[PDB]
């Protein structure tokens, strides 16, 4: 959703865009959602009880 | 080695060959007269290939392919022919445009007949100013492809 | 006058500046004939545009209109009279590629240094061969 | 190192532009990227150290104003002069590359600049996103001067 | 033109000089010390010790 | 008179004076900006632009490149000298605004 609904002239946008650093998903982590984290295969299992 | 573990590029190798040696002011050839401009050059790189039988001395012409004779080289002259079956590619796309654009569609080498008929005053000018015009494939255009 | 290679009249169909600023690309429509229209990136900070508005396009060639080993670029001198002096937006590029559309529909295209347009015609457009060089050549 | 630009593992060109040398010449070949001669000048003076002998090709924009784009200052780091031997050929896809309506246009008329052309070492279309000078890809710029 | 720097909420325009002949068809604004010296202006502001202030 | 100043580099030089490259010891980008502009205002030069090779060592490089009319070596001494007409007409100005306060 961010990618067509941000302006130009966006510095996460613009090395996004390029193959310079990053990715859709790191600067998507960094202004909408993180996401779940796994943990070898599991999503984060019981601690106790 | 270049892409799709070939060495050859067959798509960038034919622009760079095309550019080098584009003018318009030169006159063109026809589909099956660079095929004989093809065959020229790589026809006697496959003589030099002799293809031995198993015990020393050549073997037949006929029925060649037939798994038991396969001698130390056979991708070499596999690469001839994958560098040739490419290259008619080029050759029929020009023969089935000037098909439908009026002229006489050939791919086929004529024999032995009136040479040179030469549809130039056949058809009017407005053909030679369309088939020349969007495509065209020069005599040296095929020597510094190869 | 025997510079000119094309020339007709289009009205535009749109104007897109999408995610740029500076650069729009434009639709076309012939007026006059009924089957040619183009598209094309325009500059809209110093030549400006709307949509539904009718304009002149033309393509020549050596706009000097008649007739210092440097192998350079130079201008021409203040006191010059030439083609298009009379216009508002002329450009410079080269053409690549020439390829069908359809049946008796051929497109041709043209690259102004990145800047592209697309147009067709029915060999109504026969003078424009694979030259080095071509300007467009726009009144408002 | 000038020996060593491919990579054993595949043959791929292994040095390249890292991660901001992409950006500098992406802001460059950005499509709303104009220069007047006076920074046009200045731009082409800092690739060389004022040694290398250039030639200014005509601008793009020229009734108004005399204006060069982003692109033909790159093409100029290719091909300085026409004494220098180097004119090349290629088409490649950029690293995002939005297709067009995909039946009528082909893929240079996409809706960002996207499918990059060069003819004759002059820019033609699409910008360089580290998947036509950059690293990984085959079919990139430095690989083809190589 | 109008020599302006025009600014807005993400960019910056036309920061360059744009004051030299070859630069349209028509060579304007060649190089002339006469025609510099009726232009050229010297303003000053709150002078004192210690610190000036002035325009250009 | 001196000799480690401004010095003509023979290797990317034409064979008339319409092209050069000379290289200026110990000045930084403060002459080579100001440099830049007073010479482009000469319609008869189509390139003039400079450069630092290495801003651990102390030299300027300026590129000029003109057309056929001038040799280029006549256009920066017309150059190099109009500056310094440029240098009095600020100072002239000023100086007169001061004593009148």
């Amino acid at each position: 959703v961010c990618i067509n609904e941000l302006d130009n002239w966006n510095a996460p946008l613009i090395m996004a865009t390029c193959g310079s650093k990053g990715s859709t998903l790191n600067v998507s982590q960094m202004v909408a959602v993180v996401g779940q984290q796994i943990i070898s295969g599991n999503r984060v299992p019981d601690g106790f009880q | 080695m270049e892409g799709n573990a070939q060495p050859v590029n067959f798509n960038r190798s034919w622009d760079h060959a095309y550019n080098i040696t584009f003018n318009n002011q030169d006159k063109g050839l026809l589909p099956y007269a660079i095929m004989e401009t093809a065959n020229e050059i790589l026809g006697p790189l496959e003589e030099r290939l002799v293809r031995y039988d198993n015990s020393g001395c050549l073997v037949k012409r006929e029925d060649l392919n037939k798994a038991e004779y396969v001698d130390q080289y056979d991708a070499e002259r596999d690469f001839y022919h994958s560098l040739r079956e490419y290259i008619n590619g080029k050759a029929t796309a020009l023969a089935n445009l000037r098909k439908s654009r009026g002229m006489l569609g050939l791919l086929e080498p004529p024999a032995k007949e009136l040479q040179g008929i030469d549809p130039d005053e056949t058809v009017p000018d407005n053909v030679k100013t369309s088939v020349s015009q969007l495509y065209r494939i020069s005599e040296k255009s095929v020597r510094k492809f190869l | 006058m025997s510079n000119t290679l094309f020339d007709d009249i289009f009205q535009v169909s749109e104007v897109d500046p999408g995610r740029y600023n500076k650069v729009c690309r434009i639709e076309a429509a012939s007026t006059t004939q009924d089957q040619c229209k183009l598209t094309l990136d325009i500059n809209v900070e110093l030549f400006p545009v709307a949509a539904q508005d009718s304009l002149t396009v033309t393509i020549a060639s050596s706009l000097n209109l008649e007739d210092s080993a440097t192998r350079s670029w130079r201008p021409p001198q203040a006191g010059d009279r030439s083609l298009a002096d009379d216009y508002d937006y002329v450009m410079y590029g080269t053409a690549y590629k020439f390829e069908e559309v359809s049946k008796d529909l051929i497109a041709v295209y043209y690259s102004f240094g990145g800047l592209l347009m697309r147009l067709e015609g029915n060999y109504r457009n026969l003078n424009n061969l694979k030259q080095e060089n071509a300007y467009l050549l726009i009144r408002r | 190192v000038k020996n060593n630009l491919l990579t054993p593992k595949s043959g791929e060109p292994i040095i390249a532009a890292t991660q901001d040398f992409i950006t500098g010449s992406y802001l460059i070949s950005h499509k709303d990227s104009f220069y007047d001669r006076a920074t046009l000048t200045q731009l082409l003076s800092m690739m060389s150290d004022g040694i290398e002998h250039f030639d200014i090709p005509p601008p793009a924009i020229m009734k108004p104003y005399y204006l060069w784009t982003g692109k033909q200052v790159f093409s100029l780091l290719i091909k300085p002069n026409h004494n220098s031997p180097v004119v090349i050929n290629l088409d490649a896809k950029n690293k995002v590359f939005v297709p067009p309506k995909s039946k009528s246009l082909p893929n240079e008329m996409s809706q960002n600049d996207g499918f990059v052309i060069i003819r004759g070492s002059q820019i033609l279309s699409g910008v360089m996103d580290k998947s036509v000078l950059g690293d990984g890809k085959k079919h990139s710029v430095f690989y083809t001067i190589l | 033109m109008s020599n302006i720097v025009g600014i807005e909420y993400n960019r910056v325009t036309n920061t360059t000089s744009t004051d030299f002949p070859g630069f349209s068809k028509d060579a304007e604004n060649e190089w002339n010390v006469e025609k510099f010296k009726k232009d050229f202006e010297v303003n000053i502001s709150s002078l004192d010790a210690r610190e000036a202030n002035f325009d250009l | 008179p001196d000799r480690e100043k401004i010095k003509l580099l023979t290797q990317a030089t034409s064979e008339d004076g319409t092209s050069a490259s000379f290289q200026i010891v110990e000045e930084d980008h403060t002459l080579g900006n100001a440099l830049r502009y007073v010479i482009m205002k000469n319609p008869d030069v189509e390139f003039c632009g400079y450069s630092i090779p290495h801003p651990s060592e102390n030299l300027l490089n300026i590129r000029i490149q003109t057309y056929g009319e001038t040799t280029a070596v006549d256009a920066l001494q017309k150059g190099l000298k109009d500056l310094m007409d440029l240098c009095d007409v600020v100072e002239s100005k000023f100086t007169e605004k001061i004593k009148s306060m």
